[PDB]
This record gives C-alpha cells, structure tokens and sequence, in this order.
C-alpha cells in the first residue's frame, strides 16, 4: 500500500470488535516512518533538537447515519505498550463521540526529563506511544455501507521550537547536473 | 563616527557589541540575524468568519 | 567629531492621469527645423493612468560610467638575452592602444580627472631542453620618467638610482601594485581631439600627438640572475575618478587603424533586411 | 451559520450546507495602485461584463476515481467577454472566487480535497523529455490523474500519490484548500488574490494556478441508492484589468 | 487657430489646416442618467478599450466620382474590443467623433460635403420591391453613389441628386455637416451625440446614422500634377455602454 | 543603399496607393538594425536593461503645394503585425495632417509586464511593432514633382532609464596599436 | 557619535495552570472541512501546572 | 575625528556608513559615486525664444 | 549574495617528475548576457575593461565578493508554469526566466612545460 491512497485511511467497521486494537504507533516526530515525511517531520529533519507539544486531529469519514465512540490514549515512556483497553485507559486519554462535529483533537503534552529531545531519537530520549480502541462500537441502519475509515492530521503547538541546524538525509546525488 | 551598539545573544535563567559600516553599498553589509517576527495566522487561520475555539465549529 | 552628509536621491518623473480632449492645443505638431527636440510625454497624446515611478538614473551618471579599470598596455621583457634592449620594457603614456577604453573616452571632446593606476605582472619559464632548478622570488622595478629626464640604456644604467623619479619595487606573490595620479596637464582640461598643427606655418605634426607629452614608463627585473632564461609580461590598468567632461560627440562607427590618427576605412550605416516593410512572424501554431 | 449567498455581476449562488470561506492568505483581490505600476497606458475595467460566475462542465465521481485538475487562466478563454478581453490585450490581471458543488444523500460516504496550487509546474512521464501544452490542459475539460505510473511519450506523469510534481500528496494542505466530507457539507469556496512576481502578465503564456480535486476516501453506497454523483465547478473573476490593446491573437 | 489636437484612449490626431469643430446640436455625448433609464442590470463601461480612433479603408477621388456612404454602427463591428462588446450584449449606446482627411496641393481644386444623417432610410431601384442589407452596407468598405438612374433588382436607387432618399441633395445642409474646400482646409471633424427615440438599442438591428461624402465641385488638375488623391475616414466612439450579457450572436 | 543618403528617406507618391504599406519595423531600440547605430541605440548597447517611453518624430519634405494625411500606428505584442489599415487602426495610433507645421510626434508608451526589458531582446520581453499607411493620399497640382520623402527621428522621454553596465559589441581589435 | 539599537527577544508562550471542568465549552471538537487548523493547547484538555518557558525560535 | 557619515544606496517600495580620509592629497580619495544632477535643456532646447509645446512652433 | 571561490591545483601524471614552478595566478571573469565570449586563453576579451574580474594567486585566502539583487522582476522565481512563446510552445519552465550571464576562468601564467 506504499503507493496508493489506502496508505492514509484507518479502517473501522460495525459488529463486535472490541478486543481488536484500531491503531498504534510511537511518538518519534522525525524518526518513525509514520511521521518522517509529513510537514512537521520534514522541517524537523533539518535540525538536531526539538521541544514542545504535538496536536493530532482525527476525522471520521463515514455515512451520516453511523454512530460510534472511540478512546484515544497516550502512554509515557517507561513501560511496554498497552495490550488492552483496560491498560490504555490509565494514561492520558480522551473519549471521542462521533456527531455533527466531525473532528476530535488529542493533544500530546511535553512530558520529558530534559528540555530537548534528539530528532534522531534513542532509548534515552524516548517519548512514548499512542493507541486507539473501540469505546462502544459502530452502529448503522439498513442500507448503509458497513466499513468506514478515519484520517489523522499532525501539527505543532505554540510552545514548539527546534535548534542545531544540520543537513537532511532525504536528498542525494551521484554526480553533478542533477 | 556612525557606530552602532547593540545587545548580544545570551542565555536566561559587557553584553553589547559595536559595528561600523565600511562600504558605500548596502549589499556589502553583514546579515540581519537578529529580527524575530511571526505571523502564523496567515497560514493556519485563513477563514472569513472568526472561529472562537470554545464554541462549536458549525451549527 | 562626526559630520552628517546628505545625499539627494534623483528619480525619474511620474506620469499623471489624463482624460479625453477636444481643443486647439496641438502638442503633437512641431517643427524640427528650429533645432529643438520636442518635450512631449505619453499623457499628451493618449489617456493615461497615474503611476508613481521609483526608477533612478544612478548608473548612467558620468562618474559611475567611467570609474572602472581597463587595460591600456601590455609588454614583455627578459632576464637573459643577446640584445640588451629586450631586458627592459618602455613605452610612452597614453590611452589610445586598447580600443574599448579609448572609444569610451572619445564620446566627449574634453575630459578632466584624477587617475588610479594598477599593474599586473606575471612571469614564465622559457622553453629549454633541460629543466629543473629552484629560483628565489623575483623582484621588479617600475620607473616613471617625465619629459626631459635621462633615459636608461641598459638594465645596469646609473639612471635606475631613481633619486627624484618615482618608482615602485615589487615582488611576486603579493597583491598587485597601485597608486594614484592627479590631473597633470598644462591646459585646463585634457583634449581628445585637436584639429590643428604644431608649427605656425600650418604643417609639421597634425592632430593628437601635438598636445599630450606626458612622459614614459620603464620596467626591469631587479635580480640580474637566472642562468636559465625567464620572460615577464606587464599589464597596466587605468581608472579615472573625480571626473568632468564637456562637448559630447557621436560614437565612433568605423574601426580604428593606428594610435596616432583618426584614419578609417569607409563602413556602412547598418546591415540590410528584405524590404522596407519586412516583419518577422513569431505567432504561429 | 451554514447558509450563504454570493452575488457578482448578474449572477448569484446560494448554499444551505457550507462550512466557511477561505481567503487565500488573508488578502482580498484589489486593483493595482500607482506606486506599484510600470505600464503607462490607461487600463480598461469592464467590471460587470467580466466579473461574474462562469460554470465549467461536470465530471462523474466513480468508485475508483483518482482525481482531476484544471489550469487557470486558459480555462476561461472562451467564456463571454472575459475571453474576448483576453484575446485583444497583452497584459491582464485578476483575482478569483472558486465554488465547488457536490451533493449526496445521508446514506453515501466519501471525502474530497479541493486545493489551489500557484505555479504548479509538472513533469513528463519520460524523464529525458519535455511536456507539451495539450498534456497540461484541455480548456474547460478536466485532465485526469492516474492510478499507477504512466508511460509512453508526451503524457504527464500523473500517478496521484506524487500529484505530478514530485511531492507527497498529503502535504498539499500547505496551500489554500478545503474539504468536502459528504456527511458534513456539500460545497467548497476559495477566494484567491492575484499572486505573481510581476504586477501584470500575459494570460495565454503563463498559468497562474492549478485547481486540484482529489478524493481521499472513495465513494461508497449500498443496495439501491443513487449511483450517479456529479461534481461541478464555478469560477468568477474579480478586479479584472487589461493593458496593451492591439489586434487579436490567434492560437 | 488652424492647428488642432485630439486625444482619445491611446490614439491622437494632429492637424494643421482645420476649420473648426461641429458639435451636432450643441450637445456633447454623455452617459445615461438614473431618471432616464429603464434596463435594471448594472452596465459595463470599458472606457479606453472601446473609446479610441479606428481607421477605415480609403477611397480614391477621381475626376468623375459621384460619392460614398457608410452606415454606423455595423462599420465598426470588426474593430477591436468595440466589436467584441457589440457581439455579447443585447443593448449598446455610444456617441462618436468623426474625422475625414483629404490633402492636395495649391494647384488642385475641388469641394466635398461631409454630412451625418440620422435614420437615413433608403429606397429600392424597383419601386414594387424591398431592399436587403447587403445593398445598404458593406461594413468598412464604402457603397458608391451612381451617375444616372439605377435599374435591376435588389440594388438601391442611388443617383446622387436624390441622395437615395427622395430629397434634393442641396438641402442636406439641414443636418450636421462641414465642407472640405481644397484651397482652404484639408480635414473635417464632427462630434455626434446619441440620437434615438429610446435610451438604448440593439446595435446589429438598427443603423443609427449614415455618413455621406459628396463632391460638389469635381477634382481638377493640370499637366504633371499628382493624379492620385485619396480620402480617409477615422471614427472614435465616446461614452460607450452595454447591457444584457449573454452568449455571442452569429450573423 | 547601405552607404548612400537614400538609406534615410522613406518614399511616398501621389495616385491610388492605399493598399500599399508605407513602412514598418519592430520596437527593439538596441537590437534591430533600424535602431542600433543611432544615439539612443549606441547609448543602450553599453547597458543590459532599459525602461521608458520612446518618441518618434516624422517630417514631410515635399513641396509646399502637396497635401496628404497619414496614419501612424503602434501595436502591442501578442499578435502578428497588421496586414491592412483596418487591422492597424485598432492599436495606438495618430492621424497626421500635413500643413504649415511640418512635424508630427508618435509617442510609444511603456506598456510591459516587467519593470525592465533586455537590451538583447528575446521573445519574452518583446515590445511590438510600428506601421504607416495612407489615410487619404497625396494630392499635387501641375508643375510639381510627384514623388516625395519622409524622415524619422528617434529620442527618449523623461521617464527613461538604463542599468547593468557591460561592454559593447561594436568595437574590436586583433592586436595592440590600434 | 554612537547609536543604540534595541533587539527584541522573542520567546515561546508560557503554559498556564488549569483545573477540573464540567461545562458546555468543547475546545476539542472541531471540523477540518473549513480549512482551519485548531489552536488548542494542553491546558484545554488536561490539568496543567504553570511553567515559565524561556525557549526562543 | 573628521569622520563622515552618509546614507547608503537602498531600494524603495543601519542604512548609513562611515568614512575617514587617510592621506594628505585629495587625489587619494575614493570616487564621488553619489552625485546625481541633470541639465538636459542645454542640448535639447538650445533656442533663443521659448517654445511652449501646446502652441504651434511657427506662425 | 556573497560569493566565495576555492581553487586547487595538482600535477598531471607523467613519467619524469621534478621541477620547481613559480606561484600560479588565476583569472575569473563574469560576463552578463550580451557580452563577447572568449575563444581561447589568449583572446582579446580577457582585457576585462568593463566586465568585473578577480585575479588571485595560490597560497592566499579564498577570494570573496558580494552581489546585489539582480533581476528584471520584483522577486526571483523558483517555479514557472508557462512558456516562452505566445503560441504556448517553445521552452517550458525555469530556463525561460533566469538569464543571468556566465563565468569564465583561466590560468594567467601561460606556462608549464609539464
Ligand atoms: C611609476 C609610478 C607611477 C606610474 C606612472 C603613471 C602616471 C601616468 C601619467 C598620468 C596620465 C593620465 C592621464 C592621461 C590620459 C589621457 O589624457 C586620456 N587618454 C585622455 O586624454
Ligand atoms: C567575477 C566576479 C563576480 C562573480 C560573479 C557572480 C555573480 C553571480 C550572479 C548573481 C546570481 C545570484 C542569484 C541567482 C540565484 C537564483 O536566483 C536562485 N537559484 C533562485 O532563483
């Protein structure tokens, strides 16, 4: 799926799927494959140090007759990633209710022992993980498609900053005239 | 003698410097490294009607 | 003490707004027989909008036009030979041998300025069968001789004592030498053209060489050395400053022939085209 | 808060399910001022014969549709007196109001991105080659993005993920844009000022901006819901000015 | 007192041997006011792209030349943006400045009458018949008066003495006019306002006025004087307005 | 005619010659063979960029008994050059009437999309063309020469300027002492 | 002569202290269809302490 | 100490510089690049009687 | 802009080595569009009467000079979605608009049997 639009959609559906996890990834805004080629990631790869809070916005793109609620959770470093909704509910989380407003924001706050983290993150400057779970499930009437998709947007807050300029590893040539 | 004195970049928790211009063209001056303005609303909030952020976006 | 000097910026004229007209004023009807050039602008013939023009005529002033360095002479001289006249270079001072600067100067009849002079000297090895030796840095001497002074006969002549003549000593690997010269002429301004003679009987020497008479330049190696021969080339560059010029002239059309005269070969006015109506078509699919 | 009305010239658009209006960079279109002009002749300003909504022809949004693009100007060169004023002058200048409409029922789903890209320079499917203008634009008809890598000569490399510009398609949100989410709204509106590095320009030679419509979530529906769902574009020039009147050019 | 200059748009006319300027009935052209309008939509006013001098093609004044006429409008329907604004609207309105030039030497002689006739309705050479529009006008080319009575079908009865209207040609001085007397002046100038019984009208259907050039004293010259003496017309619209924008008509 | 005074005269005559064009040329004040060796052209060839309006003055040099009127027209870039008086009348023009004043000025106004044009003009910075046509024709009495000539003068207006000094391509040598 | 030129330092925003809440204000509910990016900070979604931030862009 | 301070060449739509003279002769000073005067009427209008430009040139 | 040049030299691989060479001098000339083009290293065009040039010799600091904003437009353009000819053909894209001259560089010594 690396060259199709399907790379951007998160799948959800109706029925009893509470034991299944929706999505999960690490918080490495310049290192993880999930974040490295976005606007924020592309700007961070010119620098060595970063600091600040990060905004993730989620938009539901199903029919107007579908209903559901989700749990969005962020866990700080120090443990392994949660394996169930009961574990994930213990960290920083929000419960999203789908309705006339289509979008919900999960704000990841700066919780760190150092003032800055490395753009090339190691185990010492790790930042945690994010996971999503069904809070109730998706309910639809007859005559509607069962499967739906969710999309996710990333951006930086107003306390964000970077330092220590460097060259980026994403562009390269083997000879002049290129 | 047309000297400019301005503050240096320091930390937080004697600190100024002097400059003289030697040439007749302004393209010969050194870079302007100490101007820090911002206007992000041009790219993040380019809407005709104002959105309060505690109110719903629609309805 | 500090003194503030003000510089007046000079921009071109704005165009003013103009509307329709029906009257007896005829700005577009003139007569060239008077020797007068019409001072009409677009706002006198068409309808115009108001424009604020910020363009400046700064790079077309005479000082910015003439204040650049140009080559005026190049010459060669050896360290070892069998002629003893090729061991030093010498020439009479003028600006008539390189055509670019001299065509630029001849847009005016009279000129007055100070000068900045720069020299660029390079050396090279003469082609021999056996190579290989280490040579110490070379030193060169440049002497200016005003008219009437004694003339060197060799590279060991007493005249290089330079007791009263100004000279420059220089060694290779450093910045090029430079010095400034004031306005030196027995007249009130330099003359680029002279329609006259040297003798009162209306004969003798005609034209420019009657009036210049500004001395000579001599250049030599100081080391007096080099069992294997070397060759140096010297180039001279002029740069006028604090300029004033009078009586503009039409630019030279024909090519130059020699440094003394204004002699020329007849040339055309321009190149031809197909017919008096010919248009190149450029909008084609 | 969801109802809107826009009047220009002798044309009006109403809508009952709008989100808001995007003003490209906080700047509304306006006429050229005196301390920024260089051309000296008096310009013409038709002001209601050119500044009005023109509608292009519609496209069909299918279950597997990659997307569409148009180039502006040159999509309005046969539209009334705007096109005629384009043909007789050397220099032109105008801003625009763009309005995209697509409605569907509460049992349909899908999501479209509507974006305006200034100076969208495109590449050829042959890397040792150059593009031609027919592959860039077809006037009021839309060009179609592709589903895979394209080949052959003289066609534009048009796989949707790279947007034909060598970028990531998910970053196009840096430009002025809106979304049409079928459960939320049914129209998008963008107001674009004049954006260039010179104050006026020739309108046949230079494409000022490209309009892209790209679905991120495909269209889906069930048993006996309507299958035909069209998308329609409508554009209105604003503060239109022309300079340099001569005989009409011919393409 | 004999020199004159006229500027309109991006065009200018100079003259050194003018008589004066005729203002048709003491009235200069002007725009339509609010207490005299009936059409409700906002009109367009191009103002420099349409209000400028256009030159027609010239005719040759020979020793036995009866005269020429043109119809306005419809002689400027292929002239730049004035013609294009004529093709896209239902209603138009404009005044005019007319300038006729003809120069000759102090050894030539001749006298021309230059007259503008509003609503010049013409008759057919067959009295039990009707005229067609090709016999009335050829655009920028002139129609030619005749020397005797005309016959055949579909042509206009064009013997000069009746001016093709059933009147005496010596009475045409009731209309706005001037004379070109070759020993006195070399140009005529007439400023004509909008004259009609309704405030606006369609410009393809109705000829507002006819321009007639009729020599009363023929051209004469001697042994080796120049034989070729041309006459040239130049017309500029003024205070031009249009209403009722739709798709372009086709003749 | 490149070495005779005939290079400066524009020919006109009496009779029916309305379909014939009088003269025409491009507006390239430093590039076209027509303008490159005049005063204005010679000054411009020392520079790279120019801007401003240009004045063309026309003088009639016939007998005192000859009469005539001409149309002088300038067309902006974007189309091909006009082929008839009807096409040419649509651009910026003036009607010249020959009389006691002998001279008429056609002013070419600065109409350009850029602030400056190149002295070495290309298709991108083109400036248009100029053409002349018979408005009525030339009329003379007996005892006068039939043929006459017109002359044209060029100069710059008071909004004109140049920039970016360079060396000129009109002078050259093959060795010193020249 | 000497002329003193002032340089304005530009730092990032401080985070303010925030407590529990139960109301109709919904800062976390938005709509991306408008083309607008949400201006929410951590103090709108969790409880925060006051921090004085000295970082500079 | 005999210092001159003057404005630099800039654009349109901190900007001055300082100079000291080191030598006893004025022929050693740098060029005068910032003097912009004009008098074109000397070459374009050298006539005894004034010509108005809206009036005829003769008669 | 501020422009810097870094020039280095080296010996060409030959069988017989060994010679002492004096310091090398280099010339850099900038030619704006329309100026004459050199045909060789001894062409008259290196007179550089009006073109700006730099002369430099090895062993010194690298040469440097500053250039103002030189474009016939109000700002530089990195992307151009247009053509050069009004018939919508010709040259497409960036090369239509730049046109900023050329650089020529040579040795001044005219020497070196090896
Ligand atoms: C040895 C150190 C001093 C080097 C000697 C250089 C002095 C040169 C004499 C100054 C002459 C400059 C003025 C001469 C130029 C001509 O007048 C121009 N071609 C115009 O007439
Ligand atoms: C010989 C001494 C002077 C050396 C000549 C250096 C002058 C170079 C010309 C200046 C060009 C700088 C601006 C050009 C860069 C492009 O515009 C950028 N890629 C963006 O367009």
């Amino acid at each position: 799926k690396l060259d199709t639009m399907e790379i951007y959609r998160i799948p959800v559906q109706s029925g009893n799927h509470q034991s299944s996890q929706v999505f999960g990834f690490q918080v490495q805004p310049g290192l993880d494959n999930v974040f490295k080629h976005t606007l924020l990631g592309e700007i961070l790869n010119y620098y060595a140090h970063w600091s600040g809070s990060i905004k993730l916005t989620f938009v539901f793109c199903g029919s107007a007759m579908a209903t559901g609620k989700f749990l969005l959770a962020y866990a700080p470093p120090g443990a392994n990633a949660p394996k169930s909704r009961k574990d994930a509910m213990l960290g920083t989380h929000i419960i999203w209710d789908v309705g006339l407003q289509s979008s919900c924001v999960l704000c990841i706050p700066w919780i760190s022992q150092t003032h800055y983290r490395l753009v090339q993150q190691d185990e010492y400057t790790s930042a945690g993980n994010v996971t999503c779970w069904y809070q109730t499930g998706i309910v639809v009437p007859a005559g509607t498609p069962t499967s739906c998709s969710i999309m996710c947007f990333v951006s930086a807050c107003n306390d964000f900053s970077v330092r220590l300029l460097k060259d980026t590893p994403f562009i390269e040539q083997s000879a002049l005239l290129q | 003698m047309g000297a400019q004195v301005s503050t240096q970049k320091t930390g937080a928790h004697i600190i100024h410097y002097t400059n003289i211009n030697y040439y007749k063209d302004a393209a010969s001056n050194s870079a302007n490294r100490q101007d820090f303005s911002q206007d992000p609303g041009k790219f993040t909030e380019p809407v005709k009607d104002i959105m309060v952020k505690s109110l719903p976006a629609l309805n | 003490v500090v003194e503030a000097v003000e510089n007046a910026v000079a921009r071109v004229a704005d165009t003013i707004s103009s509307g329709p007209s029906n009257s007896q004023a005829v700005p577009a009807l003139t007569a060239v027989e008077t020797g007068h050039t019409s001072q009409v602008t677009p706002s006198d013939t068409i309808q115009t909008r108001h424009v604020r023009n910020y363009h400046s005529r700064s790079e077309s002033s005479i000082e910015n036009f003439l204040c650049r360095s140009a080559c005026v002479y190049m010459g060669e001289y050896h360290t070892t030979n069998t002629d003893t006249s090729k061991l030093f270079a010498s020439w009479t001072i003028n600006a008539r041998r390189m055509v670019q600067m001299r065509r630029k100067l001849e847009l005016f009849t009279y000129v007055r300025f100070d000068m900045e002079v720069t020299f660029v000297i390079t050396s090279k090895q003469d082609q021999g069968t056996q190579l290989g030796q280490d040579m110490p840095p070379l030193t060169h001497q440049i002497m200016y001789i005003p008219p009437g002074g004694p003339i060197p006969k060799s590279v060991t002549d007493y005249t290089w004592q330079t007791s009263t003549n100004p000279s420059i000593f220089w060694t290779e690997g450093n910045a090029p030498p430079r010095m400034s010269i004031p306005f030196i002429s027995i007249g009130n301004a330099y003359s680029n053209f002279y329609d006259g003679w040297s003798h009162f009987s209306q004969n003798g020497v005609y034209g420019y060489n009657t009036l210049n008479h500004m001395g000579q330049i001599y250049v030599r190696h100081v080391n007096g050395s080099s069992p294997l021969p070397m060759t140096s080339t010297v180039r001279m560059y002029f740069k006028p400053k604090h300029v004033k010029v009078w009586v503009p002239r039409p630019p030279r059309l024909c090519q130059y022939k020699n440094a003394s005269t204004v002699n020329f070969t007849p040339t055309n006015i321009t190149e031809k085209r197909q017919s008096i109506n010919y248009i190149p078509e450029t909008v084609k699919p | 808060d969801r109802v809107r009305s826009i009047t220009l010239g002798n044309s009006t658009i109403t809508t009952q399910e709008s989100a808001n209006v995007v003003v490209a960079y906080g700047r509304w279109p306006e006429y050229l001022k005196d301390n920024e002009a260089t051309a000296e002749d008096q310009p013409t300003q038709p002001d209601v014969a050119t500044c009005r909504f023109y509608t292009l022809e519609s496209v069909t949004w299918e279950r597997d549709s990659p997307g569409w693009w148009w180039k502006f100007p040159d999509a309005l060169k046969d539209m009334g007196l705007f096109g005629q004023n384009m043909y007789y002058h050397y220099l032109g200048r105008a801003g625009y109001t763009i309005h995209v409409q697509c409605n569907a029922s509460k049992f349909h789903q899908g999501c479209l991105m509507v974006v305006c890209v200034p100076e969208a320079e495109m590449g050829c499917s042959q890397v040792d080659g150059t593009v031609n203008e027919h592959s860039l634009s077809e006037g009021e008809t839309a060009k179609k993005f592709a589903s895979t890598s394209t080949n052959g000569t003289n066609t534009v490399q048009s796989i949707v993920t790279n947007a034909g510009m060598g970028v990531g398609v998910g970053n196009l949100t840096i430009f002025p844009h809106q979304w049409i989410n079928l459960r939320t709204n049914n129209c998008a509106t963008i107001v674009m000022p004049y954006i260039n590095n010179v104050p006026m320009d020739n309108m046949f030679r230079h494409h000022n901006f490209t309009l892209m419509i790209i679905p991120f979530v495909p269209l889906d529906y069930s048993s006996d819901s309507s299958t035909y769902v069209p998308i329609t574009v409508t554009v209105a020039p604003m503060c239109a000015e022309y300079n340099g009147l001569r005989l009409a050019t011919s393409l």
